[PDB]
């Protein structure tokens, strides 16, 4: 979800938004900023949480060799769905 | 492509056949070159007997390759100092008699034919083997092993941060360039 | 001997019409120029051994063909050049005086590899 | 083994001198040169009709960096910065920061197109195949600035191509 | 270890000697280099440019280095005489484009953190 | 031992004029040495064995564009190497440069006794290994 | 390929060669651009046993340059045996 | 009579940057050394480095 | 050498260079400081500065050495060592297919009489050394700045010379000519501290000096 | 005197009695690989990485805790010592999670650099791994306990140096975990010091986390000002701003430890 600034300046996922007083905004008129509308924060948020009944789940991320190293995910935290640092896919432990 | 410790990537499937397709016809185009240039009197009278250089003067000037072989000097790096597998392959060294621009020109085009010979032998001598040394401290581990094993992860990580630790010393490893 | 060759295989260097006796007389030159060198000097004991030997096989068979493979010096015409080069040295160190000991040891760790 | 080149000897007999004298007076090797070019005139050309015809390439082509994304949607680059360390021209400029979710994500990923060399080292660096060189070469520009790429352009390039480069690494990761 | 090999200047006078004709040639050099190279610089400020270059480094006392700038200055002159150097190279000594660096501590302070 | 018209040079060598560094960069540049302290997170020691020539850091203004750290300090990126401080100062004085010294960080004697970690009337007993 | 017959004999005559036997443009001999999955081999030392790095550690095997003479009967010797004269190529002895 | 082939017009301090980079990043310099026979330069660099490393390349 | 990772050693010629090294050492012990060979069958005999003439004149003319192919005239700065500049020769023997290499030590000022006589190939190399490292050589026919820019300042491969340099260039309209301003980089060279603090090779380790 | 001469790998050097093998090795300059041993901290002898073979012995001696005897040849480069080094090194590395690009210790990891020099060039592990629940303590130090090699340096630098009971080694065998069992928040004034003692990224600095990496930083040394001690510190400017503070070793003022308020 891209957000706009008061001067109509759409913000990027990093949060950069040049204010009106910034002289560095003059390259922006007559032209445009390229904004990755697919904000990386919310195309992972809508992804569901898979249910695997094990204490440690591999996280290859699909594609076999095409993915991220198979860092093993610890699954015993009931209050925290264990997510992978590489791909961010949240993994869960069946509700006992 | 050629990196310390082997070669980076492997030959794509079918490319060796394409090399044979090109090699089988490249001999024709050099017959076209020699016919166009070598025989024509304009090419000779403009380029032969021009820029001669004596053998002792040539070598003592630090010259090499086509400078020496064209000007009578009998020396080639592959034949004398055999580096890599160049000893196994067979070829001829087209040295010249006088050593002018024309003689050097003919020396180049005869090495071209000799290059085709070396291509023929090595292409038919392709072995079953890996493309890079089996030493992860100098060669990057396979991408399948990259994301599978911890040693491979570290070894590629460190090789791609600082590289590899080369033992001290110095050398003058020299091979003949096509120049 | 045989038929005198037309090309030596190297431009500039020509076939000598007087192969062996020319090489012999310049070889006697490199015996005598070596004379004014003291015997304890190493270059003498190397040279007169290498001198007095190849003065032998040249007079061992006056023919050009066999003598190419007596010395492994290639064609005789370049042996004239190289023996002349050896003559040049004997004149060179007649003034170099390279036999008293090493001039001075190198400044501290002047090689020291690695640092 | 060796071989001379210019060691042909001219024959002095009546026949041989006649051909050489005929060659000098009646230019024949010159006509031989003429015949070579004329035979090539009737030879079909090999001129690729750009832009409608385009030269061949290989699935390994390197150019036009573009960050990719996982099938879920999140971008691949975890800011492991091996590409930065490897980059032999130091064209890459990456600054990391802990994202609000918790996993890393580069807040600054500029690769200067006119410092880069397209050596293909960067794809071999990141183990998550985050940055790759796409098949594009059709990004010539008229101002020096637009060559200076950033994270936003890199992602936009990735989303633009993705599908083409998706099959490229699928047919090449076996070799790698 | 104070005793070391000299290049050309066995003493100070020979170092003073070589500086002399170096300026003799260079003083005779300024009017024409402007003339051929079409430099918009009068002869006068060309001449004393060589002057303050000459004592911009005329403070060192080691005889081994002073003649090294002599040959360095010697050959900077040779490169100029034969139109090898171009307009940018001759002008390059005549610094134009940069503003004078600060003189008082007030000016050092006002520009930035630089000293 | 090298007798060829040698000149008895009694003055310290000053090669500063040959190297032709800018005058503002030979006086207004404090040049310092020390042997690097080991990176505390890394127990390895094979880096605190050499002296280095490093300089003072000038200003680093952010670029008006994307934001590279534009610098105008050519001498900043000049980390040299030195086997001993005596050779380090020798380079410093040979091209006379405003310099300061620093002493080699030398380890102290760690009196280690694994038998001490367990005791009867001594308090160095460790509760958990 | 392409061309017609009477053109071929025209360029065949003018060049004195049969160009139709082999040309300089690829038509159908080119290998198919898409290829099967290239199952690559493994390393020569790829084994779960007796492959410790104690054996193959070439970087470690290197020894500092072996010193023989330092500042701090006999016979003459050569740096290498004198080279031997190559013979004419029996394939093409004279161009 | 006398010829002076002045050079430098393309000069790049190739080995000056080679010192600051490591061996792998140094490899593209060699490919750009001779812009005619590029991989032959790669051959020389790879042979030199693996000569110091006391490691020989695989026969393939 | 059943293992294919390490390169095989070659002992027959390895002993041959050492024998030849002693052979050269005994002849001219006035100038050879020390001689040694490495693992990769590369022998190096070390000479004194004023020895550029006869040692090469030896290798160029000896009937049993005859090293005439001048390979390269390199220099290696070592700031630690007093004679930081280390001029390195390299010769190749045509008949005996070997590579000799002689190197000396030299200060910034101390000269070397030009070895263009033994090898005129050194002449063109000799220009580069004074351009590239800055070491002046005595009695040189024409020792010129040939590879660096016209009117350059200093010697770039002295390890005290910045990689970026000292002067940058641009075309200036108000003078209609290229003006050499001091460098002002758009981006600073991000130096990388690439030195593992653990022992790399116990073999070549320097003992406590 | 009572000094004892020991012919370490040949070269013979005297040393005070009771001195362990490592001090003899580093006396020559032999940096013997170690993980669970830090100079000013109690001895564990746990990692078994400093196993070096002593001459005239049928067993490899644990050089960490073992004192030196009257005359001994430390086989530093022997095959047996390197075999012992290789066996335990891949042993620690076996259960190590594959997060070098993710873990902040990348480029300043002992487990990384040691494997470059004293390590294999491939793997022989085919089974799965073990993942540990990340103990959450402090908004100032981050714990990734799957990366822990259980060198117990944290627990000793805690109980001896900090003099506070904070961490434990709860569990048994492969399942023994370094932590607090019951949840807490370790809060010492010098709490920001275990980050550096940790040979791996099991404990890292939260604010500096995911911000900069070794080769970018150009370390500059200075002293602390937050306290009257004036602790020697190392600044970590990367591109014109300060990332992290390292406790420069000087012994008298601060050794190589600095309190949180300074780092
Ligand atoms: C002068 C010689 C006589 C006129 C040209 C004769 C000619 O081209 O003959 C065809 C043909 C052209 O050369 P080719 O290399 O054999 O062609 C190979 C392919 O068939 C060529 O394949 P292609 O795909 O090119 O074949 C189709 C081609 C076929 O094109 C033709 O047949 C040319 C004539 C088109 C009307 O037509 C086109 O491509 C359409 C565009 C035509 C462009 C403009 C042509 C102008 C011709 C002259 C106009 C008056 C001046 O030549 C022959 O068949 C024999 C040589 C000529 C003999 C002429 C009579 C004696
Ligand atoms: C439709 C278009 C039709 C015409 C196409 C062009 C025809 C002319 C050019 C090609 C001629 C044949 C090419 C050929 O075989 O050349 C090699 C051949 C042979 O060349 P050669 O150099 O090998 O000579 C071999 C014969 N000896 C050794 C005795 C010299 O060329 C000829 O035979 C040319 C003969 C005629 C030359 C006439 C020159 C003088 C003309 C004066 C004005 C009339
Ligand atoms: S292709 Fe090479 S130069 Fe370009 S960004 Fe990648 S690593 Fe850097
Ligand atoms: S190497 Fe790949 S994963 Fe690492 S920072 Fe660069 S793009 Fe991201
Ligand atoms: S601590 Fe573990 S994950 Fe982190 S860099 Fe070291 S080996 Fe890699
Ligand atoms: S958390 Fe770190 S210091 Fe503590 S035992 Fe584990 S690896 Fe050692
Ligand atoms: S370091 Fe000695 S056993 Fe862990
Ligand atoms: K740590
Ligand atoms: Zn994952």
């Amino acid at each position: 979800g891209v957000r706009t600034s008061p001067t109509g300046e759409k913000v990027t996922h990093t949060g950069q938004a040049y204010d009106d007083g910034d002289y560095r905004r003059v390259r922006f008129s007559d032209r445009q900023k390229e904004v990755n509308e697919n904000f990386a924060i919310d195309l992972i948020a809508e992804q569901p949480v898979s249910e695997v009944g094990s204490r440690v789940i591999s996280c290859d991320g699909g594609g076999g060799a095409l993915g991220h190293p198979r860092v093993y995910i610890n699954l015993d935290k009931e209050t925290k769905t264990g997510t992978c640092g590489y791909c961010g896919l949240q993994f869960r432990q069946p509700h006992h | 492509y050629i990196r310390p410790g082997g070669v980076h990537q492997d030959l794509p499937l079918g490319l060796l056949d394409d090399i044979y397709e090109f090699s089988k016809n490249f001999s024709f185009r050099i017959d076209e070159l020699e016919e166009m240039l070598t025989n024509n009197r304009i090419w000779r009278n403009r380029t032969v007997d021009i820029g001669v250089v004596t053998a002792e003067d040539a070598l003592n000037y630090g010259f090499s390759g086509v400078m020496l072989r064209g000007s009578g000097i009998q020396w080639d790096l592959r034949k004398t100092q055999p580096y890599d597998v160049y000893d196994q392959v067979e070829f001829d060294v087209p040295i010249g008699s006088r050593g002018d621009c024309y003689d050097r020109y003919l020396c180049r085009v005869e090495e071209m034919r000799q290059s085709l010979r070396i291509i023929s032998q090595c292409l038919n001598k392709m072995p079953p083997g890996e493309i890079k040394v089996d030493d992860a401290k100098v060669s990057p581990p396979k991408r399948a092993e990259m994301k599978t094993s911890m040693e491979s992860l570290i070894h590629h990580f460190k090789l791609y941060t600082e590289g590899y630790q080369v033992p001290p010393g110095a050398t003058y490893t020299a091979i003949e360039a096509p120049k | 001997a045989g038929l005198l060759k037309k090309t030596t295989g190297l431009v500039g260097l020509a076939v000598c019409e007087t192969p062996h006796e020319r090489l012999k007389i310049l070889y006697t030159k490199i015996l005598d120029v070596l004379g004014q060198i003291p015997k304890n000097a190493a270059y003498r004991k190397y040279t007169e051994q290498i001198t007095n030997e190849k003065l032998g096989m040249v007079k061992a068979e006056p023919d050009v063909k066999k003598l190419e493979e007596q010395l492994q010096g290639g064609q005789i015409e370049e042996v004239i050049l190289q023996a002349e080069n050896e003559l040049s040295l004997a004149r060179k160190m007649l003034r170099w005086k390279p036999w008293e000991p090493l001039v001075e040891e190198p400044p501290a760790n002047q090689w020291k590899w690695p640092i | 083994t060796y071989k001379f080149v210019n060691m042909r000897e001219p024959s002095m007999d009546m026949k041989s001198v006649t051909d050489r004298a005929a060659q000098t007076l009646l230019w024949t090797e010159l006509v031989r040169g003429l015949g070579m070019t004329l035979s090539y005139l009737f030879r079909e050309p090999a001129t690729i009709n750009y832009p409608f015809e385009k030269g061949p390439l290989s699935p390994r082509f390197r150019g036009e960096h573009a960050l990719r994304r996982y099938p879920s949607g999140e971008e691949r680059c975890i800011a492991c910065k091996l590409c930065e360390a490897v980059c032999p021209a130091q064209a890459i400029t990456i600054e990391a920061e802990p994202r609000a979710d918790g996993s890393r994500r580069t807040t600054r990923y500029d690769i200067d197109m006119t410092k880069c060399i397209y050596c293909g080292f960067c794809q071999e660096a990141c183990p998550v195949d985050a940055i790759v060189e796409g098949p594009n070469f059709e990004f010539s520009t008229e101002t020096h600035e637009e060559l200076l790429y950033n994270k936003e352009k890199l992602l936009n390039n990735g989303d633009k191509w993705e599908a083409e480069i998706a099959a490229n690494i699928q047919a090449d990761y076996l070799y790698r | 270890g104070t005793s070391v090999k000299p290049i050309f200047s066995r003493d100070m006078n020979e170092a003073k000697r070589r500086v002399r004709e170096l300026y003799r040639a260079w003083y005779r050099e300024v009017p024409n280099t402007v003339h051929l190279f079409q430099l918009d610089i009068s002869v006068k400020q060309g001449r004393d440019k060589v002057r303050e270059m000459f004592m911009k480094n005329a403070h060192v006392t080691d005889p081994r280095v002073v003649d090294l700038l002599v040959i360095k200055g010697k050959m900077e002159l040779e490169e100029t005489i034969n139109v090898w150097k171009q307009r940018t190279h001759i002008m390059r000594f005549f610094h134009e484009t940069e503003a004078p660096r600060p003189t008082d501590f007030l000016s050092k302070f006002y520009v930035g953190h630089d000293p | 031992t090298q007798d060829t018209q040698l000149i008895a040079v009694d003055e310290k060598l000053d090669i500063t004029t040959l190297t032709g560094v800018p005058e503002e960069h030979i006086k207004t540049r404090k040049v310092r040495i020390f042997v690097p302290a080991r990176n505390n997170m890394q127990s390895g020691v094979n880096n605190t064995k050499k002296w280095k020539m490093e300089f003072d850091t000038r200003e680093r203004w952010e670029n008006p564009l994307m934001g590279w750290s534009s610098t105008a300090d050519p001498l900043s990126n000049l980390v040299l190497t030195f086997s001993t401080k005596e050779d380090a100062v020798a380079f410093a004085e040979k091209n006379g440069w405003s310099f300061d010294v620093e002493e080699r960080k030398v380890p102290k004697p760690k009196s280690k006794s694994y038998g001490a970690n367990f005791s009867w009337n001594k308090r160095t007993r460790v509760s958990t290994k | 390929a392409s061309a017609t017959r009477v053109i071929q004999l025209l360029r065949n005559w003018a060049s004195g060669r049969d160009l139709q036997a082999k040309l300089q443009l690829r038509y159908q001999e080119i290998s198919k651009r898409t290829q099967p999955p290239p199952k690559l081999p493994v390393g020569p030392s790829h084994k779960l046993s007796n492959n410790y790095y104690c054996t193959r550690d070439g970087r470690r095997e290197a020894m500092p340059p072996s010193i023989v003479m330092s500042s701090q009967e006999k016979k003459a010797v050569t740096p290498a045996p004198p080279i031997k004269r190559w013979e004419l190529s029996k394939d093409q002895p004279y161009l | 009579r006398k010829c002076d082939p002045h050079i430098g017009l393309l000069h790049r301090g190739t080995e000056k940057l080679i010192e600051y980079k490591t061996y792998l990043q140094a490899l593209p310099y060699f490919d750009r050394l001779d812009y005619v026979s590029m991989m032959c330069n790669e051959q020389a660099y790879s042979l030199a480095v693996e000569k110091l490393l006391n490691i020989q390349p695989p026969p393939r | 050498d059943t293992r294919p990772t390490i390169r095989p050693r070659n002992d027959v010629v390895h002993k041959q260079l050492s024998a030849f090294g002693q052979y050269v050492a005994e002849i001219l012990p006035k100038y050879v400081q020390q001689v040694q060979v490495s693992c990769f069958n590369e022998l190096e005999i070390f000479i004194h500065p004023d020895g550029v003439i006869p040692v090469l004149t030896f290798l160029r003319d000896h009937t049993n050495a005859q090293f005439k192919s001048l390979a390269d005239l390199t220099a290696v700065d070592v700031p630690t060592r007093q004679n930081r500049f280390e001029i390195v020769y390299n010769l190749l023997s045509l008949r005996f297919n070997s590579q000799i290499r002689v190197k000396t030590y030299t200060d910034e000022l101390t000269p070397i009489e030009s070895s263009v006589t033994v090898y005129k190939a050194a002449n063109w190399y000799e220009r580069e050394i004074w351009d590239m490292f800055g070491v002046f050589f005595a009695n040189h026919p024409d020792l010129r700045r040939i590879l660096t820019g016209y009117g350059f300042e200093g010697h770039p491969f002295r390890k005290d010379f910045p990689l970026s340099g000292y002067v940058e260039l641009r075309y200036d309209d108000e003078v209609k000519r290229v003006v050499a301003e001091p460098v002002e980089l758009a981006q600073e060279f991000r130096k990388f501290d690439l030195n593992s603090p653990w022992e790399a090779f116990p073999a070549y380790r320097q003992p406590p000096e | 005197s009572n000094l004892i001469e020991v012919f370490v790998d040949g070269q013979s050097v005297m040393v005070e009695p009771g001195t362990t093998v490592l001090q003899a090795c580093e006396k020559v300059g032999m940096q013997i690989p170690r993980f669970c041993y830090h100079e000013r901290l109690s001895v564990a002898g746990n990692c078994r990485m400093c196993l070096v073979e002593i001459e005239k012995a049928p067993k490899v001696v644990a050089a960490c805790a073992m004192p030196v005897m009257k005359g001994w040849n430390i086989l530093t480069n022997s095959e047996k010592s390197k075999k012992a080094r290789e066996g335990v090194m891949e042993f620690l590395l076996a259960n190590h999670p594959l997060d070098c690009p993710i873990c902040d210790q990348g480029g300043e990891c002992d487990l990384q650099d040691q494997s470059m020099m004293f390590g294999s060039d491939r793997s022989r592990f085919l089974e799965g791994k073990r993942a540990v629940e990340d103990k959450n303590i402090g908004p100032l130090v981050k714990t990734i306990m799957t990366r822990c090699i259980q060198c117990t340096r944290c627990i000793r630098f805690a109980s001896e140096i900090a003099g506070v009971d904070d961490l434990g080694t709860t569990g048994r065998g492969n399942d023994m975990q370094v932590g607090t069992y019951i949840e807490k928040m370790f809060m010492s004034e010098l709490s920001g010091n275990i980050i550096d003692i940790c040979p791996v990224g099991a404990l890292t600095s939260k604010p500096y986390a995911f911000t900069a990496r070794p080769w970018e930083t150009r370390k500059t040394e200075s002293i602390d000002v937050m306290d009257a001690v004036g602790s020697n510190i190392v600044v970590s400017t990367r591109t014109g701003e300060v990332m992290r503070i390292l406790p420069r070793m000087h012994e008298d003022i601060n050794e190589e430890w600095i309190s949180d308020k300074t780092r």
